[PDB]
């Protein structure tokens, strides 16, 4: 139970009739048992490398709960590294997919502009 | 309610146009009939009358559905799609479409929206009808630009205008017959 959550299912596109394939089901399976383990912070390239070449993470049209459940943990964590980065700057060109993948989530489920991550552009 | 004639025999099938076209449809159905002609000496595409910009001619008649993106930064983006990326030219488009993998670095969509503009149709549509983009999409050398053009691809609007336009050469050819 998260104000987040509850946001995501307010939307549309919440109700969407995704049906996932055996490779979409094992990665929201995989980043589901990542949570679970309480280690996002370590699979953070990973992350990034699923959003290299996806727009979402379980290779979606729209965005899913995986999308919703990750982006709550991973949102703290990257605006963390951004601030204590010592080179600006190579962590925006480095972490670019989880930088403009978390730059939709929080815009879609409209986060404060507090606790938003300024995106630099 | 307008006409959109599609050329099935253009060197450059209007792929943009043709989207556009279902686009408007989809939200507004019966506002624009989308006839096929399979014919070398016709244009390759036509709205009514005109043969000359008919995709800004669609999203400019179609102005509350096309509602998104600063229009001079639209029109920066129609442009490129126009005149650049329907080249078959290796050397051409790879610039070009570096172009276009730098604006996509902390975007989702070329504006920079929740939801694609007209630039993405546009942009998206000059790659489909570009043979040459496939093994550069395929093999994602510009990674952004796969994953943007693979999303807009998984929206059927997008994704099955093909479909669309080779089931209505298929219904060309069986009138003939
Ligand atoms: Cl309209």
């Amino acid at each position: 139970m998260s104000d987040l959550v509850t946001k995501f299912e307010s939307l549309i596109i919440s109700k969407y009739p995704v049906s996932f394939t055996k490779e979409q089901s094992a990665q929201a399976a995989q980043w589901e048992s990542v949570l679970k383990s309480g280690q996002i912070q370590p699979h953070l390239d990973q992350l990034n490398l699923v959003l290299r070449d996806n727009t979402f993470i379980v290779s979606t049209l729209y965005p899913t709960s995986t999308d919703v459940h990750v982006f709550e943990v991973a949102l703290p964590l990257i605006k963390d590294l951004v601030a204590s980065s010592k080179d600006v700057k190579s962590t925006y060109t480095t972490y670019r997919h989880i930088l403009r993948w978390i730059d939709y989530m929080q815009n879609l489920l409209e986060v404060s502009s507090t606790d938003k991550l300024e995106i630099n552009h | 309610p307008s006409t959109l004639t599609i050329n099935g025999k253009a060197p450059i099938v209007a792929y943009a146009e043709l989207i556009a076209a279902r686009i408007v449809n989809a939200l507004a159905p019966n506002s624009i009939a989308i006839k096929l002609v399979d014919d070398k000496k016709a244009p390759a595409a036509k709205l009514d009358d005109a043969t000359e910009d008919v995709f800004n001619k669609i999203t400019s008649k179609f102005a509350a559905i096309f509602d998104n993106g600063d229009k001079e930064q639209v029109a920066k983006w129609v442009n490129l799609a126009q005149k650049e990326l329907v080249i078959k030219n290796f050397a051409k488009l790879s610039q070009s479409l570096e172009t276009l993998d730098s604006q996509l670095n902390l975007r989702t969509f070329i504006l920079g929206g929740l939801k694609y503009s007209a630039a993405d149709v546009a942009c998206w549509g000059a790659l489909r009808s570009n043979g040459m983009c496939g093994s550069i999409i395929k093999n994602k050398v510009d990674v952004n630009v796969s994953r943007w053009y693979t999303l807009l691809e998984m929206d059927p609007i997008f994704g099955e205008a093909h479909d669309f336009l080779s089931k209505s050469l298929l219904e060309l050819k069986k009138s003939a017959n």
